[PDB]
């Protein structure tokens, strides 16, 4: 019944956004190896938004690592959202799934 | 759902109480032998006490008269603080002299009537025993300095009892007339030594707001304030919690600041030298606050700023609903003292003269505990004692009258009257023996010889367990608060013959 | 009646004493060793009282009593605390004498405590009056202390150390009592005992620099008690999203403004920063703390609350919770600042000398190994007791006992000249004394009860012209080799007796 | 099984890290004085007494080991 | 599954009333000394008569079960006297085996005690005065009150009470036309008040509802509206939502608020009784902006209250405020707002003079304890004159009775003979325990006291005099004004020989193996 499926279907779905943090997570810790590496050697560039801003080393690293950690923690944010939307599926299950058959 | 009936109870009523009677009066007095506290609870884990009250509490004790007689120590503690571990005993000098009377076949019935009116004859022989000292202003501070230091002995107090001695009197001297705990401002204090402990005449703010706002103010106009700051209190000046968009979670503490600059103009739109605010000021409208030169106070206290609001003549804010019709306190001067470790918002010439503020001074919280309780007892005690400055003749002499009074009574009676109140003069004559007893001295002579004091008549002699004999009773010290006396001679004379009444204890045990 | 309160008290009596026994003969350098088995299956050999007090024991009041007595005696000295479980059962024995004889718990207690103070006087003269003000003086009988005593190993060659400390945060010629405060014990594993040194600035634990500034110097100390991470939300920072236009769009606040409260506290004038732990934190996100030590602020990041209030109370750095409520009370001043690897293992961050209320000195104890390192933990320790029952009582009194043997031989006969009920009570009293180098005689051998007999005869005669000194241990002047101890030590292990006695005297 | 036991073992061990003479042994000697000194103890000595003695005792024969 | 026999189980009856009774006799009157109670759950309590401590004690045994079950019906209509057949039972009870001791019929012996009542009851039918009225009973039951009032809470009889306690009686009474229901009369303490805080009230007390007494504090009409509909927007004393989903609908609010409030002002008014009873709770905001308005608004209401004050007045209650009628309307003789307490808030009593079907008198206490121990003291005394309005019969008690109700039935013995003489014998003695037994519990040796009207009953007969109840040096019943209510005494008297008739009822003294289970 529909009221089962929202719940399943939010869960994913902010399951989903939550999965790729860790890969961004991954390269922000691989571009810290490179913020570690440059020294500015060659022009170093946060691009967020459709401008591309003058970007300096000393400030990319700190920004990348609250990168990462911002995005660090949003694995939290689902992982609460998760159960949250796992939960309310299963509760209205045996219900629902008797109330399809009935 | 048990019935539990007269004698067998009559000697579990008494045994335990009888036991109950006696490791407080062992504590009692000054030479009174201390009890080791046990807490079952945790280890055994101890004090050693004067106490009895704290006896109860540490090991459990089940009696029906000990669950009355805890109440009534408990409630001569609530009402006559002192006096609780010695109306203790005083019934247990009745329950002992009842189990003959019981043991006698004597009807409690009997002693419920006989020791009644004994308990009065004594009453007035003890309003005899009242004697006033209130005579003269110095007389009753005289009288304030004699039972000053026979309250806080008994209550544990010694070496910081004389400052404290010292100290409650004058400010309670301040009183003169009704003793009154609002104009007694009430701060014990952790920091300074045990000569640190201090008397502020006025209302003091033993918070300091120090450097970031005024500290000293003249002409104070202080303003007592329940007036949120960041609270959203009434007269709201941005958006309060309701719902207008999804986020407006955030949007309330965005109008915040917009309301905290308007409510510094409302507190401003007064006009004040001081803000007294129960609840909190943030930093911003701090120097707000500061923008307009006032002494920003919050989270300020809910009873001394109640009293400062009583003492220095202040209103309350209340939640802030009176943005100028408000009444505000003044006093003379507002001075920031440095007193023990920290600094003290000091109220001088407050509104109320019978003010005051007593900043008592921890060495560590075991000194700031214990003291002002101890202080406390005396007050209540001397209160009455100002509005009835009076003695009693000290050292059992105020005793062996009163036992020699009903006595004397007792000779002509006796019908089932005397034959009780026989036995019950001794209980007025048995004080005396713990005492000196506690003190570790023969009590039967010295009682004697006080006895042959007060039955010759005597007023001016008694016994005195310091010297550990019989001595002078000038008011000494050693004549002491006819208050507490009476009260405490009003209550445990009921108890026994009230739970005479019972015999017929029952139990859905 | 009373019976079951005396029946405990004689219980109490009984009990205690039962407990105060034994290591009269573990009593002093001739005492012995104890192997102490508990319900932990292990056989632990302690000569030292005061942990057999405390590593085993029942929960017995006045045998709680004890091990709250020489507990004190520790802080009260430090010395004597053995000795003050000797003292106790002397005059406990003493007692059910007198309640043999019946005396009054009351009329027992008042007559001691005030023969204390009868018997302290006599007992004062006894000891000499030495230069407190002479750091030799004080070297000299602390050191003739420490070779009169226990630990000189390290102590002595640490005298030099603990003295210096001393005579630094000693101000007068008195030299007060002399708190331990200011004073501050430090280790490092490893090192030496020559690694080990007084420091006049505090030392501090590990450091924090990303960007940090190692060396900084005339370096207000910044506290921080609040987060410069910006609040935890979902990790350390702000963090709304179910979608990435979510993250994307917030992200904006969180970092620009933990900038922000980072920039602030250099602009608050802070060389060093204090954090303490990040539990006692929020958190600091390390890469704004990498933009906090891009301030070229000395950042000590995760620190003990106490060394906070340690470098509260001692430095001067006073807690800063807000960036409004950085200022310079609550900014220590740092004269130099600069982290330390060296002289045994790893670093430990070097306030070198420190702006100090009072004045802040610290210790850092550094061995041939960590037992090295604690032999001179516990060198230092009753080193500096020593000299806090020196500097607090200049009159040296001496070792042995004699200070009792003929003090006690004395407040007999003043008991006597008492008379009344109580001159019997001084006596015992005063004869409790003499018993307690009695049994040091014997830990040392042969026979006090000829010996204390005589000692005391010997004071009643020239009252130190013979008495007990360890290299005998037995009838020797216990001057001609000093046998010597601060007034302290001893009137330490004085009242203790005289009052839980007197306390437990009157317990029912 | 015994603290004695225990003080021992190590002692001989002791000996026996350093040379393989006196491992078994030294137990001997350790086992000796003390019913030796035992009863001495027992007599009217105390432990403390004479057991500097053996000491100076244990010199004399390395007094001895000297000539 | 085990059997006693016969005798055997009355021998192990007989062992109940012993104790149980006893715990009267040292009890019995003010000389008695009263009952107390201690609980498992750790509440120690002084109990009182037989059916509190009886009640509050738990009753093991069919003997000391009957108790409780032959106690309920003596202190419901009287509320006086009960005490007294514990003892008295108990004591037939021990007349009982003593003449199957004595070798007579447990049959027989509960035969001739039946009319032994009887002989006493044309001899209490005789005692004193079988009548009293209005200015009359006055007295005895200050008297009654004066006993009543001065042997429970208060050894002082506090006239206030006193009286209290003769009129809303009387009020039920002189509806009832010398009819009156003790369920009707009802005693009400709530403490914070003084036990010299006490009220006569013949219709309901609440307090009234303020969410302000400022918006003005007032009671309009004589007359209530009791209300399952509002006053004033309603609401089930459960928590409601207050929001707004936009800053305007915070504009719109108070005004619906206010347009119902006028409207229920309106339509309840227009109803009757702008004082409005409304069993809905509601926000203390909107309820004093209703307040604002006008009319303080009664909210907040327990559910039985609104029909509780409803039957009482007979009127009805309005169960939708569409539906609007003065008889859905409550029914105040008075509605009057009356502080209540100096310590706290006025409350609304409504003093129904219209139609009370229920008259709660009230009272207040210093402690909940002395509030109920005054309360123990107005219920049996307006339980006396319950009956004692629907009888005015009253007859000197104490022992008085007792000694004489006895002469007429111990002399009827051997005016009986066979079985019957011994059952007025071991029946009237136990009359005479009592006042042995008000003479035990006393400083006072009973033979030797009973002794003493004893003469007098030879002296003189029936004695309105006696001996001290309240152990005075005099001895009247007179003197002492002790005198209980001629039905109650023989309502007690009515009691004692059909528990001992009970025991006996058939020959099953077996069990299953479940007798008490």
């Amino acid at each position: 019944v529909e009221k089962y499926q929202q719940l399943q279907k939010d869960l994913s779905k902010s399951m989903s956004g939550r999965q790729k943090l860790e890969a961004q997570l991954t390269e922000n810790n691989i571009v810290k190896e490179e913020l570690a590496l440059l020294d500015g050697s060659n022009v170093v560039f946060k691009l967020l938004g459709p401008v591309l801003v003058k970007q300096e080393l000393g400030e990319a690293r700190a920004t990348v690592g609250k990168r990462l950690d911002y995005i660090t923690a949003e694995i939290k944010r689902y992982e609460s959202q998760l159960r949250d939307l796992e939960r309310q599926s299963e509760q209205q299950r045996e219900t629902l799934a008797q109330l399809q058959q009935e | 759902a048990d019935e539990e009936r007269a004698e067998t109870a009559r000697l579990t009523s008494f045994i335990g109480a009888i036991a109950i009677g006696d490791l407080v009066k062992s504590t009692l007095g000054p030479k009174g032998m201390d009890k080791i506290l046990l807490s079952s609870g945790r280890d055994a884990s101890l004090m050693v006490t004067n106490d009895g009250a704290t006896i109860l509490k540490n090991i459990g004790v089940d009696n029906p008269a000990a669950k009355v007689l805890v109440d009534m120590s408990r409630v001569q503690d609530d009402e006559v603080g002192d006096g609780t571990t010695s109306v203790t005993v005083l019934a247990a000098e009745l329950l002992r002299e009842a189990e003959s009377l019981i043991a006698k076949k004597i009807h409690p019935q009997t002693i419920i009537a006989g020791w009644r009116e004994a308990t009065k004859a004594a009453r007035e022989a003890l309003l005899s025993s009242a004697v006033d000292h209130g005579s003269d202003e110095v007389k009753f501070r005289q009288d304030l300095m004699n039972i000053a230091g026979t309250t806080l002995s008994s209550k544990l107090l010694t070496h910081h009892k004389d400052h404290f001695t010292k100290l409650a009197v004058e400010a309670v001297l301040r009183l003169k007339g009704s003793g009154n705990l609002e104009a007694i401002h009430i701060i014990k204090k952790l920091g300074g030594s045990l000569a640190d402990s201090y008397l502020d005449e006025g209302f003091l703010l033993d918070k300091k707001i120090g450097v970031n706002q005024p500290k000293r103010i003249e002409n104070a106009k202080i303003l007592i304030a329940n007036t949120g700051m960041d609270t959203d209190k009434i007269k709201i000046f941005g958006s309060r919690v309701r719902v207008d968009s999804t986020a407006k979670v955030a949007e309330i503490e965005h109008a915040e600041k917009e309301k905290m600059k308007e409510k510094v103009e409302r507190i401003l739109k007064h006009g004040i030298n001081c803000f007294i605010n129960r609840q909190l000021i943030y930093n911003y409208p701090e120097q707000l606050f500061g923008a307009a030169g006032v002494m920003a106070i919050e989270h300020a206290d809910f009873a001394g700023v109640e009293r400062l609001a009583l003492v220095t003549g202040g209103e309350i804010a209340s939640t802030f609903d009176h943005p100028e019709l408000v009444k505000l306190g003044s006093c003379k001067l507002i001075e920031e003292v440095m007193i023990g470790e920290d600094k003290l918002i000091h109220f001088s010439g407050v509104a109320l003269g019978e003010a005051c503020t007593i900043v008592l001074r921890g060495a560590t919280q075991q000194i700031l505990d214990e003291a002002e309780r101890s202080l406390h007892d005396a007050l209540c005690v001397l209160a009455q004692t100002v509005k009835d400055s009076r003695t009693v003749y000290g050292g059992g002499c105020s005793e062996m009258l009163m036992a020699h009074a009903v006595t004397q009574l007792a000779n002509r009676t006796p019908g089932k009257e005397a034959v009780a109140m026989e036995s019950y003069a001794k209980a007025l004559r048995m004080l005396p023996t713990i005492i000196a007893d506690n003190a570790g001295y023969d009590s039967a002579d010295l009682v004697a010889q006080l006895r042959a004091a007060h039955s010759e008549g005597n007023t001016t002699a008694g016994l005195d367990m310091r010297e550990g004999t019989i001595g002078d009773m000038a008011i000494l010290g050693i004549t002491e608060s006819f208050q507490v006396k009476r009260q405490v001679l009003l209550s445990a004379a009921e108890a026994a013959e009230v739970i005479l009444r019972v015999d017929n204890i029952i139990k859905a045990a | 009646d009373r019976d079951k309160p005396a029946q405990i008290r004689f219980s109490n009596i009984s009990a205690a004493k039962a407990v105060a026994d034994a290591i009269r003969t573990s009593l002093g350098p001739k005492g012995m060793d104890k192997m102490i088995q508990d319900g932990k299956g292990d056989v632990t050999i302690t000569n030292d009282g005061a942990t057999i007090l405390k590593q085993m024991q029942v929960l017995h009041p006045a045998a709680r009593m004890l091990v709250e007595l020489s507990k004190a005696q520790d802080i009260e000295a430090g010395d004597g605390t053995t000795s003050v479980v000797i003292i106790a059962g002397s005059l406990l024995d003493s007692c059910t004498k007198l309640l043999q004889k019946g005396i009054h718990p009351t009329i027992i207690s008042e007559s001691f405590q005030k023969a204390l103070e009868k018997g302290i006087e006599i007992l004062t003269d006894m000891s000499r009056p030495v230069e407190l003000s002479d750091r030799e003086t004080l070297l000299n009988s602390a050191t003739t202390s420490l070779n009169s005593k226990v630990v000189s190993q390290y102590s002595s060659l640490l005298s030099p150390m603990s003295v210096n400390a001393v005579m630094k945060v000693i101000d007068p010629a008195t030299a007060t009592s002399v708190d331990l405060r200011d004073i501050k014990i430090v280790k490092k594993l490893g090192g030496t005992i020559d690694d080990c040194e007084l420091v006049e600035g505090l030392v501090l634990t590990q450091k924090v620099s990303n960007s940090g500034i190692t060396r900084v110097e005339k370096a207000k100390i910044g506290l921080i008690q609040f987060c410069l991470s910006a609040p935890k939300t979902d990790m350390d920072n702000q963090i709304v999203v179910s979608d990435y236009a979510q993250m994307d769009r917030v992200l904006r606040e969180e970092r620009a403004y933990i900038l922000n409260l980072v920039k602030q506290i250099k602009k608050t004038g802070c060389n060093v920063l204090l954090i303490q732990k990040s539990i006692l934190r929020d958190a600091l996100s390390d890469l704004a703390l990498h933009f906090l030590n891009k301030m070229k602020i000395m950042v000590i990041k995760d620190i003990e609350r106490e060394d906070i209030e340690f470098i509260c109370k001692t430095i001067g750095t006073k807690p800063v919770a807000h960036i409004d409520q950085f200022t310079a009370d609550m900014l220590g001043s740092a004269e130099l600042a600069e982290e330390v690897n060296l002289n045994g293992s790893g670093k430990l961050l070097k306030i070198t000398g420190c702006a100090s209320p009072g004045k802040t000195v610290t210790i850092v104890v550094r061995g041939s190994n960590k037992l090295v390192i604690e032999e001179a933990e516990r060198s230092i320790h009753d080193a500096l007791c020593v000299i806090r029952c020196l500097v607090k009582k200049r009159a040296l009194i001496a070792g042995g006992g004699a200070p009792e043997i003929e003090l006690a031989l004395r407040l007999t006969e003043y008991s006597r000249t008492l008379s009344g009920m109580e001159s019997y009570c001084v006596r015992a009293f005063a004869d409790a004394m003499e018993v307690i180098p009695s049994t040091l005689a014997e830990n040392a051998g042969l026979n006090p009860i000829s010996t204390v007999t005589e000692l005391r005869n010997r004071h009643a005669q020239g009252e130190k012209t013979a008495g007990i000194n360890v290299r005998k241990g037995g009838i020797s002047n216990i001057l001609e080799e000093l046998v010597v101890q601060p007034l302290l030590v001893s009137v330490s292990a004085l009242t203790l007796a005289t009052e839980t006695v007197r306390s437990i005297l009157k317990i029912d | 099984e015994h603290p004695a036991a225990k003080v021992l073992c190590e002692l001989a061990d002791l000996q026996d890290k350093e040379v393989g003479d006196g491992t078994t042994s030294v137990v001997i000697i350790a086992a000796e004085l003390l019913k030796n000194a035992d009863e001495l103890v027992k007599q009217k000595i105390h432990p403390t007494s004479v057991i500097s003695g053996y000491r100076l005792a244990c010199k004399e024969a390395v007094r001895y080991i000297n000539e | 599954k085990s059997r006693l026999m016969g005798l055997e189980a009355l021998k192990s009856h007989i062992m109940a009333a012993k104790a149980v009774a006893n715990t009267m006799r040292t009890s019995l009157g003010p000389n008695g000394l009263d009952k107390m109670m201690v609980d498992k759950d750790g509440d120690v309590t002084v109990t009182n008569d037989g059916a509190t401590i009886l009640s509050m004690m738990d009753v093991d045994h069919q003997i000391a079960k009957l108790m409780v079950e032959l106690s309920k019906s003596q202190d419901d209509e009287i509320g006086d006297g009960t005490t007294g057949v514990v003892v008295l039972a108990g004591a037939l009870l021990e007349e009982a085996e003593q003449l199957l001791d004595r070798g007579i019929h447990p049959i027989r012996i509960a035969d001739g005690y039946e009319q032994a009542a009887r002989v006493a009851i044309e001899h209490l039918d005789k005692i004193s005065d079988s009548v009293l009225v209005d200015i009359k009973d006055t007295e005895p039951l200050i008297q009654t009150a004066k006993t009543t009032l001065g042997s429970k809470v208060v050894n002082s009889c506090h006239r206030q009470m006193a009286e209290i306690a003769v009129n809303a009686v009387l009020t039920v009474a002189d509806m009832e036309r010398r009819d009156v229901d003790f369920e009707l009369i009802k005693v009400e303490g709530k403490v914070g008040g003084r036990l010299e805080d006490t009220k006569l009230i013949k219709g309901v007390i609440v307090d009234k509802d303020f969410s302000h007494p400022q918006m003005p504090k007032k009671v309009e009409d004589a007359k209530i509206a009791i209300l399952t509909c509002p006053f004033e927007p309603p609401k089930p004393k459960t928590k409601h939502k207050l929001d707004v989903t936009s800053v305007e609908d915070y504009k719109a609010l108070q005004k619906y608020e206010k347009e119902k409030f006028e409207e229920m002002i309106q339509q309840i008014k227009e109803t009757g009784a702008n004082l409005a009873i409304c069993q809905w709770g509601f926000d203390d905001e909107a309820n004093h902006l209703l307040l604002q308005n006008n009319l303080p608004a009664v909210r907040w209401v327990g559910g039985p209250e609104i029909e509780l004050i409803a039957i009482a007045t007979g009127g009805r209650i309005v169960p939708r405020f569409s539906e609007l009628t003065a008889e859905k309307l409550g029914f105040a003789g008075l509605v009057q707002e009356i502080s209540f307490g100096t310590t706290k808030d006025k409350m609304l009593v409504i003093e129904q003079c219209k139609n009370s079907r229920a008259v709660t008198i009230f009272i207040r206490g210093g402690n909940k304890m002395i509030i109920e121990e005054a309360k123990r003291s107005l219920h049996d005394a307006l339980c006396v004159i319950r009956n004692l309005i629907r009888d005015n019969r009253v007859v000197y008690g104490g022992g008085a009775a007792e000694i004489s109700c006895a002469l007429a039935v111990s002399q009827e013995a051997d005016k009986c003979p066979t079985l019957e003489q011994y059952a007025m014998r071991a029946f009237a003695d136990a009359l005479e325990v009592i006042p042995m037994a008000l003479s035990e519990n006393s400083g006072m040796n009973p033979i030797q006291t009973m002794t003493e009207v004893r003469a007098r009953q030879v002296k003189e007969m029936n004695p309105a005099l006696g001996i001290d109840c309240l152990h005075k040096g005099t001895n009247d019943m007179k003197q002492q004004h002790v005198i209980e209510t001629l039905i109650g005494k023989k309502q007690q008297i009515s009691l004692a020989t059909q528990m001992v008739r009970m025991i006996l009822k058939i020959d099953d003294i077996r069990k299953p193996g479940e007798s008490e289970e």
